[PDB]
């Protein structure tokens, strides 16, 4: 409806071949999963992840406090309210709502994505070592303190993990220098 | 004429299907499982939700390298991302690894025209393993060949169009120029790759052993050259990076032109189906498919009892404005002087111009030369190249001979052109060819004559079907008839994005 | 090396000697025999007497179709007519009838590109059998073919660079568009023609039975139809009209640099033959050309202890201020940095740059690659695209890949490009693309590694000779590298007859 | 304007916080981005070059819904940082995007590597890009400004639309610190009682000149601003300087 | 309900208005013909065809009336020549 039958901004999906499915992924109580969506509000057909395939039909007002969806020629008519983030339906005797959630990444996280390094910002020398080296330290934690052109350059661990120390005080340090590693 | 139609129409379908999925279930299954995105859902992920998106020559050089290569191995196009209309060009490195073949730096190099002519922003997902040796000649050194790529992205910067780069895998020699020559550069941390050259020639030439990650990896990239901009954790991470980067350009110009609601067309779209015979020896009222195409059915004809094998006049689809001109048998000398006319009303009006060919060609005699139907086709075609107003061309019949040429053909610059299923491109009908090298050769039996038309019957056939126009991007794509409306309606959309020249003609033959 | 330079501007000579007769010498006596002037001999008697030619890719279609359509069956090329530098194409009617191959059809379009490029008026002597038809598909329909010769006749007429035409003789179906789209057209009385639809065409389609003549004739079009507006007696009469036309054209833009009096070289310019290597393997330092080659030997090298592998520095060529790019090795970061810069200085001092090319491309390996050596190139790149100012090349060596677009190959429009007989043009050099094969395909015995490498080096000898490069219009000439000094000369006062126009660069990576 | 102009957004803090996240004594380091994401509509900010030259941080935000691109001090100067920058204002400047400077530079890296690495040419092509830039720019000082530092990040002799000084800011050809330290080494060796007699001067000179008030006075910034109105003033000022139209873009050589 | 409508026009229709002239699109010769001569024919009706340029145009009567036929299976025709009249 927003769209007001702009070609560019109605989401149809629209391709010279097979059309797009309109795709939201969608979080409700402890389900999350895809709604695909094709042909247009009057007449459609929506298919759920690890759902069935049903024939849609929505009848949206601008401004309305009402909308109704007749999903399989059941008809039900909705109390809805929207939020930046969530929808709100209350109809059939039921009331729940949905948010609308991300992706996700198509690569999960090695486990070194929980590791991280501290780098000297400046050639230096090291003043401080505030954590004993292989010990379990808080992401609060300063770690390593360089003291470059008088100034103290406190690195604070930026992870809780068990923190290595790789410096001695008084030693000299260059720029990008590994000063410690922090590790899950 | 349903049926022909329905037929062709649903070859053109599986055609596009099996283009559609790029390389073989193995590369499929090998690009996945190293936890990438499928170069069309890549796209796809790219474009706002919902979003049309008008892909640029998806049967490209099918047919061609033994079929090895669907869609040349790119997928490109225009889509909406982030509330701009942008060309998107994605690498299918499920094809060959991305190689670029010689249709693929073709296709590459229109989808760059189209953006430099309609003030699009490019963005280009590059996963690319570098150009076909065995044509390196065709893929490299001319002024159309993998080089005037980079000089497209720098001329385009020029003029602040706005140049994309996101590295998802492998950018090698010339290739690295891609993110290089952009004026923003997203690579995928462990995924992309850019050397100008690789570990193979860092061995030949020096001996040392590398990956692709030491040598050139998202990290070295990101931190250390600084070739790049931003560093992604995953493909999505950067589709995501990408529309950010989008939001940032502001909007679209204006149309030149007034537009207005849209208005419905008055008929069912299929009913084309039924008034276009597929046999193009069989004649039919081309205003039978205007006013279905138009908004509203309405339909301002120019001059319409003068010179009436030429259709001119303005309507609107989809609210534009447009000027239509559409043939309607043999080309006469007062159909190009009308068609002129017409030009010269459209291109003071800034309304743009439609072309629906469907051309045999002018008439042949001793009183239409004597009458100057050359120096009138002459003012046709004068007016069609230097008209200001952006053109559109759909193909849906025959495209023959010089025809072509006061029609907007390709070599005119049209901001786009299409077929139709039933369409034919050639120098000229394959029928007109036997027939006149029939005559030239002379007397001949029925049977003597038929064995000596076949092959050039075959000839013409083979070269001027619509998929072989299309495999050589002699055309942006073959479209089903029923779609004719809203491809145009989409383009009318593109094509106001670009500010209009003055006008300005050369010296018409008067 | 002076006589292995020697005996390949030996085999150049032969070649352009053998390629200037043009047909058989039993085509040659039908032409003369018919009391035409040869093509050639149509073109000397345009010039003003005793100027200089600089012909256009003289061996366009050399060793392609079977050898039988020397110089590709045009003769195009700059010549002073009337004072004036203009474009002349002349269809060479002794080789095939004048038949366009698709390579005269990229011969005729780059010689509009040169008077577009230059404001140059261009002069075409049309006398053409049409269209190879069973090459059709490569003359018509793309945006590169045949129709667009008139869409460049028209939109240069829009910009006032005079389109003129003389009927020499046969000129059928589009053909007839190039005397009718020129502003001002010549006919030879009793033997130009001009028709849209030829007798063989009138007969298949109407039954009617007329001669060339008396269809489309000279008096027919002058006296009747008025697609001419000159009747000449003969091929001399009309030349003499075409000069006449020149003649009102009034004069030339002066150039938009400063012009001081030409000062000799201090060598002879065959001592290029001692200094240049015939061996690109083979080290040399090429400010032993420069200074050959500039006026006075003064260079003044900017950057010289710096990047030392570019030579870039400020010279005169006959007067003409040059900026000279020169490669002198690999190029390194620092090498595009230097050029970059030197690139900025030229275009705001307005000052044309001259290309020496010799690349065999970048430095490679990881340290070079963490040193964004790729972000340098393509800011040398961008500056290259982005120039403002007039560019030539002369490639005096090798020319592979991306070394190519950094040093402004074919893509990058410089105004001309010329090869010496030496150099080499592909993707890569023949020895680097059979090392890193050899080195993917892994350890082998050597009389296995030579077996396995002597293919890709003869693809690559093939297809990277300079007659294989000019064949195909890669390159506007083989030239001899003596000629250098002069073929610059010429072209430095062709390129300063267009306007500049601003400064614009896009985003340079930094 | 000729920007586009978003509904504005609120900030996601209490624009006091930047009383907890900076220090007022220059020597302190701090992570300049808790400053920009107080600062910025709905705290979004898309940083550029992240992971390179970072001790220069560059990117996309909006303040009151108009456009900005920041560029803030957050260290030394180094190559990395003006290369940086310089290809930041070119994006800003293509885009029509104005320019924020939020400057707390000491100055560039020292010593023999950087000057043979031509932090020097880095730094000229910094100052060119802000020199010839023709998108609005604003500047403020919420530190120290010293030296070529100040020139790099649009100081006054560049002609920041406007400029206003944070009342920590401190602005002089050299910190005090520095001045005193530099003094000191060209005296050579002398008595630890000996050298803070001959620092004192010193200290109180650049001190004295260097204070904002004293800044101020003399009209070499627009005012002196309370930290927690910076949002509000670069807001008003954001619709301000939309009312001219841009010239074209024009840069000066590069030195490359 | 009222409807607004169009201004009546200011000279009524002559009776020639429901007459069509049918005129061959292009030269070439007569295949057939579609009705007797002199007949009552129907809108949509083929009342002639023309062979041209090798194709075949049947021109239907655009109206319902008496048809005249003007030319024989075989006469050559010119562009726009008259080739039959519809009479209302
Ligand atoms: C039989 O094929 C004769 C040709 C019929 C098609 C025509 S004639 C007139 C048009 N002009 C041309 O060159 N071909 C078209
Ligand atoms: C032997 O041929 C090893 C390959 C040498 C190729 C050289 S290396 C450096 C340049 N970069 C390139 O691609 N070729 C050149
Ligand atoms: C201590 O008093 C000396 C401080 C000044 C030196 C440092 S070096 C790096 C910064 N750049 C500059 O000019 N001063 C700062």
């Amino acid at each position: 409806s927003a769209a007001g039958g702009d070609l560019w901004r109605v989401p149809s999906g629209w391709r010279v071949g097979e059309w797009a499915p309109a795709t939201f992924r969608l979080h409700a109580g402890d389900r999350t999963d895809h709604v695909y969506i094709t042909g247009n509000p009057e007449r459609a057909s929506a298919a759920v992840e690890h759902g069935d395939t049903h024939t849609v039909s929505a009848d949206f007002t601008p401004g309305s406090d009402t909308f109704a969806v007749t999903l399989d020629g059941l008809r039900t008519d909705y109390r809805v309210a929207v939020t930046d983030s969530q929808i709100w339906l209350s109809g059939g005797g039921r009331t729940w709502s949905v948010q609308k959630v991300r992706e996700e990444p198509v690569r999960p996280d090695d486990a070194h994505s929980g590791d991280a390094e501290l780098v000297s910002p400046m050639p230096g020398s090291v003043v401080a070592v505030g954590v004993p080296d292989g010990s379990d330290v808080t992401a609060g934690t300063v770690v390593v303190t360089v003291e470059a052109m008088k100034m103290e350059h406190a690195l604070t661990a930026p992870v809780d993990g068990v923190a290595k120390i790789l410096v001695a005080v008084g030693d000299q340090v260059k720029v990008g220098q590994p000063l410690a590693r922090i590790t899950a | 004429h349903r049926d022909e139609h329905l037929a062709l129409v649903a070859e053109l379908r599986s055609k596009l299907a099996a283009a559609a999925l790029g390389g073989p279930e193995r590369a499929r299954e090998r690009h996945v499982g190293r936890g990438k995105l499928l170069p069309r859902d890549r796209v796809d992920g790219l474009l706002d939700p919902g979003s049309p998106f008008l892909e640029l020559a998806p049967l490209a050089a099918g047919g061609m390298y033994d079929d090895e290569c669907p869609g040349a191995g790119m997928i490109a196009g225009i889509g909406r991302v982030s509330g701009r209309e942008c060309v998107i060009v994605a690498n299918d490195a499920t094809v060959k690894g991305g190689t670029y073949y010689p249709i693929t730096v073709k296709k590459h190099l229109r989808a760059q025209e189209i953006a430099l002519q309609n003030k699009l922003p490019c963005i280009y997902l590059v996963d690319s393993g570098g150009a076909f040796l065995p044509r390196q000649d065709e893929v490299f050194p001319d002024r159309d060949h993998f080089g005037r790529i980079f000089y497209n992205q720098a001329t385009m910067s020029a003029q602040g169009i706005a140049q994309i780069a996101a590295v998802l895998g492998s950018c090698t020699a010339g290739g690295a120029y891609v993110p290089a020559m952009s004026d923003e550069a997203v690579i995928v941390r462990n995924q992309g790759t850019i050397f100008l050259g690789g570990p193979p020639l860092v061995k030949a030439a020096t001996g040392e052993v590398v990956t692709a990650e030491e040598l050139g990896g998202g990290d070295l990239h990101s931190k250390t050259s600084g070739v790049t901009d931003h560093l992604a954790h995953d493909d999505r991470d950067a589709l995501r990076i990408v529309r950010n980067i989008v939001a940032t350009l502001g909007p679209a110009e204006p149309p030149p032109w007034q537009v207005l609601p849209a208005v419905d067309p008055i008929a069912d779209q299929t009913e084309l189906y039924d008034v276009v015979p597929v046999d193009a020896r069989v004649p039919y009222d081309v205003h039978e498919v205007i006013t279905r195409i138009v908004d509203g059915g309405e339909f301002g004809e120019f001059k319409a009892e003068y010179g009436t094998t030429l259709v001119t006049g303005f309507a609107r689809i989809h609210g534009h404005p447009v000027g239509i001109i559409a043939n309607n048998g043999v080309l006469f000398g007062e159909s190009a002087v009308k068609g002129a006319h017409f030009i010269e009303l459209c291109d003071k009006r800034k309304t743009p111009l439609l072309f629906l060919q469907n051309i045999s060609g002018f008439m042949v005699g001793r009183d239409y030369e004597a009458g100057g139907i050359a120096k009138h086709g002459a003012k046709m075609v004068t007016a069609v190249a230097c008209a200001r107003v952006p053109k559109l061309t759909v193909v849906i019949g025959g495209s023959y001979g010089a025809g072509n040429y006061s029609m907007c053909g390709r070599a005119y610059s049209p901001r786009f052109l299409w077929m139709w299923p039933n369409a034919r491109i050639s120098v000229m009908g394959g029928e007109q060819a036997a027939s006149v090298l029939a005559t030239v050769r002379g007397e001949m039996t029925d049977a003597e004559a038929e064995e000596f038309k076949a092959p050039i019957r075959e000839q013409y056939e083979h070269q001027g079907n619509p998929y072989y126009s299309t495999a050589r991007l002699w055309d942006d794509g073959v479209i089903d008839p029923a779609d004719t409306r809203t491809v145009v309606g989409l383009a009318l959309s593109v094509v106001g994005q670009a500010p209009l020249e003055p006008v300005s003609y050369g010296v018409f033959r008067m």
